[PDB]
């Protein structure tokens, strides 16, 4: 619903052919893509705000981000 | 470039954050990429394992058991 | 029984992450203006960042006399 | 290894009665149960100090702990 | 009951690379450490309950610790 | 035909420490 569904659908492209010199894409499932990305964002921005609050800040920043993935334990 | 920039806000906004610093948007984009090639090397093999030719919808819902916390 | 049609993919997605409709038709936009603030009031609110971490560790450590003796 | 191992052989029984009343609990078997879990906390006590120190203090609190756990999806 | 100590408790946290400690810690340890605990072992209870097991092995308890 | 090089006793505990991985 919420993310550009254009320069989505570019960058897909971009990674698939940057390792598999063939494929291709069902589409039905890249439906997902954009939605489940948006949830991880989102999913992802209620702990980054955490962060920015524990910091006791209000202005989000980087920091607090790599943060909150070396915790959910990706990086 | 790559994403929709104002959309990011918009995201953080459906997310809570109350402002935000231009710093952001880089890092962003960036860790998206990393949650996607993720995702995606675990769903190709989701189709590998089945040896289809283009990728089907139901083989990244497998690939999604992952970060799901 | 019951319905509808689908969107049962999308909607199993956001199932998996918790995502909702909590405010999706509310979206004026703030976010595209204010959103963002500068290196300045970003420094400023690095700078209450500090003297304050500062002193939670002194009522802690004042209030670290009368619980240990 | 790190503590005297007496309880949680005590405190262990004790939730272990509370669910599915006489299971008993072989020896050696809950050896492994105290193995895990220091490392467990360690593996928590290096991340609430992070906590800690993006809040630039070092005496850590509760507030970096319930922290730690609603980020690491654990809540609570 | 969580009559477990403050000392192993330092140890801990200073091998964690903890550098200082509030006394609210404490507690909040043992609290949490029980959530950790009768979690796993309801999930470790299961593996026997579902081997049949009478006393509870160790194996089952690698299982419950695959497990998040 | 030497060797498969390995020794430990109840290294089932080194194993517990390498799944929350420390030192």
């Amino acid at each position: 619903l919420l993310i550009r569904k254009l320069p989505f659908q570019r960058l897909v492209r971009e990674i698939a052919q940057d390792f598999k010199t063939d494929l291709r894409f069902q589409s039905s499932a890249v439906m997902a893509l954009q939605e489940a990305s948006e949830a991880y964002l989102v999913g992802l921005f209620e702990d980054t705000n955490l962060c920015a609050i524990h910091a006791k800040r209000v202005t989000i920043m980087p920091k607090d981000i790599q943060l909150a993935r070396r915790i959910r334990g990706e990086r | 470039q790559g994403i929709t920039k104002p959309a990011i806000r918009r995201l953080a906004r459906r997310g809570g954050v109350k402002r935000i610093s231009g710093l952001i948007y880089e890092e962003t984009r960036g860790v998206l990429k990393v949650f996607l090639e993720n995702v995606i090397r675990d769903a190709v093999t989701y189709t590998e394992h089945a040896k289809r030719k283009t990728v089907t919808a139901m083989d990244v819902v497998y690939a999604l058991k992952r970060q799901g916390r | 029984d019951e319905g509808e049609p689908q969107e049962e993919m999308s909607k199993h997605i956001r199932e998996i992450f918790g995502y909702d409709r909590k405010k999706y038709k509310d979206e004026s936009d703030y976010a595209l203006r204010y959103m963002e603030s500068s290196w300045k009031e970003q420094q400023k609110e690095e700078a209450k960042s500090l003297r304050l971490g500062m002193q939670e560790d002194l009522e802690e450590m004042r209030r670290e006399e009368e619980e240990m003796q």
